[PDB]
């Protein structure tokens, strides 16, 4: 969505909304716009009923705050110990890529990386510019490493 | 839009590139075969300053043409590195690669491989060379009359064969002049202490080889002598005037007496510097760079005269000739570089203008060359012909070997690899014996500037070279007869002959090996 | 279009692709005709009137101008594979461009893009572990024979071809001449530490290997000797000149009498320091910065020679190779300047040669470490320049066959066994990844047919006698030794290659499948191309 | 700690540093919330079956614009049923048919190429995604139902 340059003025907040999911999560960006356009998709048939949109838009507020509730009962909670549910959930993030055949090496690395960082007995977030990520030509995908030191380009 | 994947770039491909490269170079090669033998007629060129070229070198043709087909380029570069390596046979090479490349499309046309022609010219050069070197023949470079018989035979083909004797004479004197040995056994006849200087007017009779040095300059003050008899010269690469240093340096003064002081000190040094020179008692300083006044001052009351911003090169050969070495330091100057090998320092007019010759020298291992004649293009001639027979010196006394020319030595290679491709079975057999054939263009061409009957002639010598011993027959390209060469006396070095047979081959295995062409890609 | 307001250009299905596809095929009908003994050269003309003559994939895909990206990744590609290994640039494009067409050819299909790039994957693996099965161990093969078939093998199809003995013991010289001893953990062999300089002149027969080192420099002066027997040489990296005081300080003179003393010292200081260097017996000094005419009489009077503007990497390898050190200053532990003579290099001759109308420096038989350096003459320029990009190809050849112990059978034997081994393995599969395996097997096999369609012969016949052959080896154990029945160009039949003497290292052959595949699978999933207007 | 990624190209290269940032950023999110829940499509159409339930006891107009938000929320599984070359209706009647009778985890298997269990696939997601890109959605149609007019400035 940044990379295209959309002209409407509607389109151009549409981008601005998948940016701030890309603060909160980092995942499901494509999501929410699919979802923000499949609302305002819907609207238009109330519009021609006779709806007002100010009703259209306390509706709205009360199916979220429903969704809400249901999603959140549908959880199951998790501890930081158990490894394998972070390998099946960082695999599951990663198989939608070009590196999804690689993921047998670049799951474990990842994880691996948010475990030498926060201190799992008190960790509330998890600050990512203490990991540094390092691009270099040559070779190919499956010769991508892990270092526990310092690395320069110097 | 305009969907494109490389930019208006133009491509060719097929057997019309192999047709496009070997007719670019037949056309090459057709300009100039009106220039080889004794009966070659001149050509004039205008180059885009206005000058005029009457020329009859190879070389000189193809160096003044703008062309746009690589293989021209191609053929032209190689003209430039025969005219390099060796010095003579820059028309031969052209027509031989020619012919050898005429002599491929008849094999290319019936679906025969390039790598096939390549391979059999790559094994038919290796024969060239062993019969070139068979029927080779020593000379004693000792025996002057021999070798003023090859630089003749190297000289009856161009403008300056009616002076022949003289300029023979000429060219063999400044290569003896410079054949030099020094610390280790590197031996060098390096050319660039042998300098061609043109003074138009007098008659071309006058020109001369001095034993010594000439240049284009004039004593600093009218009372210096401008006739010395026996003078000890020093060198110096300095400037004898006061400058400026390069660290930031600033004077500040307040006092009276300081301005004049400094002035005066300037002086002073001027004055110890001559000095550092009167103490070594010459006669003629040469400098590089300027001379103030004050210090001619101080020379002429010591006697000694001056002269100024003489080039580098010329300082060089002067130092060669004379016996001296270059110092930048007076301070630093010695007796074992003054140099006293000099025999006479004197300055003439010649024709409203100053020269200073350095004649007489006891051993110089540097010349110059003095040339007189109607005008400027006559004299650039004389200039190129006289090039051409000091490199044929210069091989021949760096290999000491001969071969018969007139298309002998042209004949006897064919004859031999004719001979020798009956042995061999595969297709391979008839490129090889192209090439063999290919040799004969270069007889045939000088029967065609001579006026004869190439038809009659060449199957006369063809039928001479069958026997047993006629490896030196050939044809007189004045009159158009078959002659022995032993007799008519027509040899020349064998460097030459390989370098020409070489180059062709090797230009014709390249030339061989190109499929398509890509044109404006932009770098 | 209407919606989407882009003030660009979008594409959408199936258009794309195959126009992407169409590109692809584009390069490689560039390169195809320049592949194996038999291929020819090209030239390439520039807007100026420049010519080139090769046929390197690498330099012919880096001289050319292209726009289309789904080329410029194939372009990148022969760059990668130029860099990474040395040799088969030209046969790592066709494969990749071979794999492309085919897996389209599925794709318009309605099979899935995932589905061809997991068999993809798969059946590079496969054929990378089944590769090591077909080596040859070269220590249980004769060294210097294996060596000298592998150079001479690197060398076919080029403009040294027919010449390809004499190269290859020159080529092999002179890489031994360079091996260097190591924590002795394993040996290595610095290539490109050799120099290559050219010369236009005689034969290309006439070529030279020079024991020692060459320079392309003169000697500063026409007065110097230009021969010394037995030398003693200071390398040196700062510039000879009368000395300047820095941007700080600066001259201020309120009493006359103390100027003159000011202007001498300035040519003073710098004669100080030659001195120092001449009284420890050095006789060649070579520096990377100038030296002034007033400084070059010192040395001419001495008896010395004296280079100046030396290039840096000679001087490295001229210090490292005689055992000299080079300096750029002479202070010391202390607060004074000196020069000892333990810092100085040994070399048995420096002579300095004339080669067609030019001249350069011999530095020979250096007494520290051994040295070499390589002199090619030829007919014109193009011609030596095409002899260079040869030479640096044999030179990586040799020194990969080196570092690796284990060579290759060539002229297709390898893509064969390939092809038929993937094609048996597709079997067991079952799946829509069947398919895919089969389509890989059926693209390795565009290298023969290439061979031989260059070469003019009947391409059916062969590939199917190769596959025959192959077949019959890969079952019925008793005949395993087919294996190696590569091609024969110059009369078209099979024969043994590996007694033949045709040989290659498997790094080239791994590394072209593992990047060819890389650049296939990443083209193979773009579904949409947009593109912007320029500004 | 540092990360070393390597490859033949420099598009690859790029593709895989954002799927890296991607398992990162999912690390982080599961650090935040304690939480799990399973992928595959399931949370959007348990969503849509419980809205479309609840929008049965609502009177008025309002009922109707909960009914279109639940009709907004199938596009999620019928966009993943028409990628994998599924039929969207015959998947998406199926989905909702065996979440309206109890197990509430099923959804679309792409390697079996139909419907079944999500956990035994062992694809998972953080909660926070889901619940983060459905209120940023909703703010964002209820913004842009405030807009009646365009005026061009300067
Ligand atoms: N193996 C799988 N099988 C079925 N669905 C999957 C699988 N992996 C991921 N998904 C689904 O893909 C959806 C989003 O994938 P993705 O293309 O990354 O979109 P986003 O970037 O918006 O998360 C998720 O809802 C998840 O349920
Ligand atoms: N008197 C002569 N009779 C026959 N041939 C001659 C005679 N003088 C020179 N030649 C031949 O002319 C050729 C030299 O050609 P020339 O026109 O001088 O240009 P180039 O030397 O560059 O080929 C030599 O091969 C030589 O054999
Ligand atoms: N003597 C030979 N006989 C048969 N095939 C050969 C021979 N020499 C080289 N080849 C083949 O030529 C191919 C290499 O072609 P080349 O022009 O060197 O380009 P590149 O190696 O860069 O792809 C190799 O696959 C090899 O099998
Ligand atoms: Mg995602
Ligand atoms: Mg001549
Ligand atoms: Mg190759």
């Amino acid at each position: 969505l940044k990379q295209m340059q959309v002209l409407h003025p509607a389109a151009r907040m549409l981008v601005e909304l998948s940016k701030a999911q890309d603060i909160e999560a980092g995942d499901g960006t494509t999501s929410v716009v699919i979802i923000a356009g499949s609302l305002l998709d819907s609207c238009t048939k109330l519009l021609q009923k006779g709806i007002h949109p100010t009703i259209i838009s306390e509706s709205f507020q009360k199916a979220l705050e429903k969704g809400i509730e249901i999603l959140t009962d549908m959880s199951r909670p998790v501890e930081l110990s158990d490894r394998e549910t972070l390998l099946n959930s960082a695999t599951t993030s990663l198989n939608s890529k070009v590196v999804s055949q690689y993921s047998s090496l670049l799951s474990p690395m990842s994880v691996n990386a948010v475990m030498k960082v926060i201190d799992p007995a008190t960790a509330t977030s998890v600050d990512l510019r203490d990991i540094k990520i390092v691009k270099k030509l040559g070779g190919t995908i499956d010769d991508c490493e892990l270092v526990e030191g310092l690395v320069l380009t110097q | 839009p305009v969907l494109v994947l490389s930019q208006n770039t133009k491509r060719e491909s097929g057997r019309k590139v192999q047709s496009g490269n070997i007719n670019a170079a037949k056309t090459i090669a057709d300009i100039i075969r009106t220039c080889l033998g004794p009966k070659s007629m001149m050509k004039m060129l205008l180059d885009p300053m206005g000058g005029i070229v009457m020329t009859n070198d190879g070389n000189a043709i193809l160096r003044e043409i703008q062309v746009q087909h690589p293989a021209a380029k191609s053929m032209i570069e190689i003209s430039r590195t025969q005219d390099e390596e060796v010095g003579d046979g820059t028309t031969s090479v052209i027509i031989l690669a020619g012919e050898m490349l005429s002599v491929a499309e008849h094999f290319l046309e019936q679906q025969m491989h390039p790598t096939v022609v390549i391979s059999a010219y790559r094994k038919a050069l290796d024969d060239m060379i062993s019969t070139l070197k068979k029927i080779s023949i020593p000379v004693d470079i000792s025996d002057s009359d021999m070798m003023l018989n090859i630089i003749n035979s190297s000289i009856t083909t161009k403008a300056i064969s009616r002076w022949s004797s003289l300029a023979c004479n000429i060219a063999l004197d400044a290569v003896k002049m410079v054949q030099f040995e020094e610390n280790g056994r590197k031996e060098i006849d390096i050319k660039k202490y042998a300098r061609v200087e043109k003074i138009p007017g007098g008659i071309i009779e006058d020109s001369c080889v001095l034993r010594g040095v000439m240049i284009n300059k004039d004593v600093t003050h009218p009372r210096m002598r401008r006739y010395i008899k026996n003078p000890r010269i020093v060198l110096l690469d300095s400037s004898l005037e006061y400058k400026k240093g390069e660290s930031q340096t600033d004077i500040e003064i307040t006092r009276e007496e300081d301005f004049t002081r400094i002035l005066q000190m300037e002086e002073e040094y001027i004055q110890q510097l001559c000095e550092d020179i009167i103490q070594l008692k010459p006669d003629v300083v040469i400098t590089e760079k300027g001379i103030s006044d004050l210090a001619q001052h101080y020379l002429m009351r010591a006697n000694i005269t001056a002269i100024r911003r003489v080039r580098k090169t010329d300082n060089n050969r002067i130092a060669r000739a004379c016996g001296a070495r270059i110092v930048s330091r007076p301070e630093e100057l010695r007796e074992d570089d003054v140099g006293t090998g000099a025999g006479l320092l004197e300055i003439k007019k010649i024709g409203d203008e100053y020269f200073t010759f350095i004649t007489d020298c006891k051993d110089p291992k540097a010349c110059t060359i003095l040339l007189r004649g109607a005008s400027k293009e006559i004299l650039s001639e004389v200039e190129r012909n006289l090039q051409d027979a000091m490199q044929v010196c210069r091989n021949v006394l760096l290999d000491p070997q001969l071969v018969p020319g007139g298309g002998a030595s042209e004949m006897a290679v064919a004859h031999a690899l004719t001979e020798k491709s009956k042995a061999m079975t595969g297709v391979e057999q008839w490129p090889y014996r192209a090439v063999a054939q290919a040799l004969e263009v270069i007889p045939r061409t000088l029967i065609q500037n001579c006026g004869a009957s190439t038809i009659r002639l060449l199957t006369s010598l063809r039928a001479k070279h069958t026997q047993e011993n006629c490896e030196t027959w050939g044809v007189n390209g004045e009159t158009g007869t078959l002659v022995d060469m032993k007799e008519l006396g027509i040899w020349e070095p064998l460097a030459v002959k390989l370098q020409t047979y070489k180059t062709a081959v090797e230009t014709a295995v390249l030339l061989l090996r190109i499929d398509d062409i890509v044109s404006g890609h932009k770098k | 279009e209407g919606p989407l307001s882009v003030f660009g250009d979008r594409s959408t299905g199936e258009t794309i692709r195959s126009q992407n596809v169409m590109a692809a095929a584009s390069i490689a009908n560039i390169v195809k005709s320049s592949l194996g003994p038999v291929g020819l050269d090209k030239m390439l003309v520039d807007d100026i009137g420049d010519v080139t003559i090769t046929n390197d994939g690498a330099t012919i895909l880096k001289l050319l101008e292209v726009e289309h990206p789904a080329a410029k990744v194939l372009c990148e590609l022969a760059d990668l594979q130029d860099k990474e290994v040395g040799d088969g640039t030209t046969s790592v494009v066709i494969i990749a461009a071979e794999l492309l067409k085919n897996a389209d050819e599925l794709v318009k299909q309605k099979i899935h893009p995932t589905s061809v790039i997991s068999g993809y994957r798969l059946a590079c693996k496969e054929a990378v572990r089944y590769i090591n099965e077909n080596l040859i161990v070269n220590t249980d093969e004769l060294g210097r024979d294996c060596l000298i078939n592998a150079a001479k093998t690197s060398m076919s199809s080029k403009i040294i071809g027919i010449n390809g003995d004499f190269f290859a013991n020159m080529v092999v010289d002179a890489v031994l001449a360079i091996k260097y001893t190591d924590i002795r953990g394993q040996p290595r062999y610095p290539v490109n530490s050799v120099n290559i300089l050219k010369a236009h002149g005689r034969s290309q027969m006439e070529s030279m290997l020079i024991s020692g080192y060459a320079l392309n420099c003169v000697v500063g002066s026409q007065g110097m000797p230009k021969r010394i027997v037995n030398a003693k040489i200071a390398c040196l990296d700062f510039s000879l000149q009368k000395t300047k005081m820095k941007l700080g300080v600066q001259v201020v003179i309120t009493d006359p009498e103390k100027l003159d003393q000011i202007r001498q010292r300035e040519s003073d200081i710098t004669k100080e320091r030659i001195q120092k260097i001449l009284a420890t017996g050095a006789n060649v000094i070579l520096t990377t910065g100038g030296i002034d005419d007033m400084c070059l009489k010192y040395f001419v009077e001495a008896g010395a020679m004296a280079v100046r503007r030396v290039l840096k990497r000679d001087l490295k390898r001229i210090a490292k190779a005689s055992g000299a050190t080079i300096l750029s200053t002479l202070a010391n532990l202390e607060g004074e300047e000196t020069f000892e003579a333990a810092m100085l290099g040994q070399a048995e001759e420096v002579v300095q040669e004339r080669i067609c109308d030019d001249e350069l420096i011999l530095i020979k038989n250096t007494k520290a470490r051994t040295s070499a350096s390589i002199i090619l003459r030829g007919a014109n320029d193009f011609m030596c320049d095409e002899m260079e990009r040869s030479l640096h190809d044999a030179l990586c050849v040799v020194k990969r066959v080196l570092e690796s112990k284990s060579v290759v059978p060539g002229g297709g034997a390898v893509e064969a066994a390939l092809s038929i081994y993937l094609e048996n393995y597709a079997t067991s599969m079952g799946s829509r990844e069947q398919l895919a395996i089969a389509e890989f097997a059926r693209s390795l096999l565009v290298i023969p047919n290439t061979l031989a369609v260059n070469a003019a012969q009947d391409s059916t016949d062969l590939v199917a006698k190769l596959r025959a052959f192959h077949n019959e080896a890969q079952v019925n154990p008793e005949r395993k030794n087919l294996k190696w029945i590569g091609l024969d160009l110059s009369n078209g039949k099979p024969r043994d290659n590996k007694q033949a003497g045709v040989f290659e290292p498997t790094i080239v052959k791994v590394k072209s499948l593992k990047f060819a595949t890389e650049a296939a699978i990443t083209i193979l999933r773009i579904d949409d191309l947009i593109k912007l207007h320029p500004e | 700690v540092t990360i070393v990624v390597r490859g033949s190209n420099k598009l690859v290269i790029e593709e895989a540093e954002r799927s890296i940032h991607d398992a990162l950023c999912v690390i982080r999110c599961l650090v935040k919330k304690r939480a799990l829940i399973a992928g595959g499509g399931a949370p959007e159409i348990e969503l849509a079956l419980r809205l479309t339930e609840y929008s049965r006891t609502l009177s008025g107009m309002e009922s109707y614009c909960v009914r279109a938000f639940a009709d907004a929320m199938e596009v999620i599984p019928s966009t993943l049923a028409e990628n994998a070359g599924l039929n969207p209706i015959s998947t998406v009647t199926e989905l909702r048919n065996r979440h309206a009778q109890g197990e509430k985890t099923a959804g679309i298997n792409v390697r079996k190429g139909g419907i079944s269990n999500i956990l035994e696939e062992l694809v998972v997601q953080p909660l926070l995604v889901s619940v983060s890109a459905l209120t940023l959605a909703t703010e964002t149609v209820r913004s842009i139902l405030k807009i009646d007019d365009v005026v061009n400035t300067r």
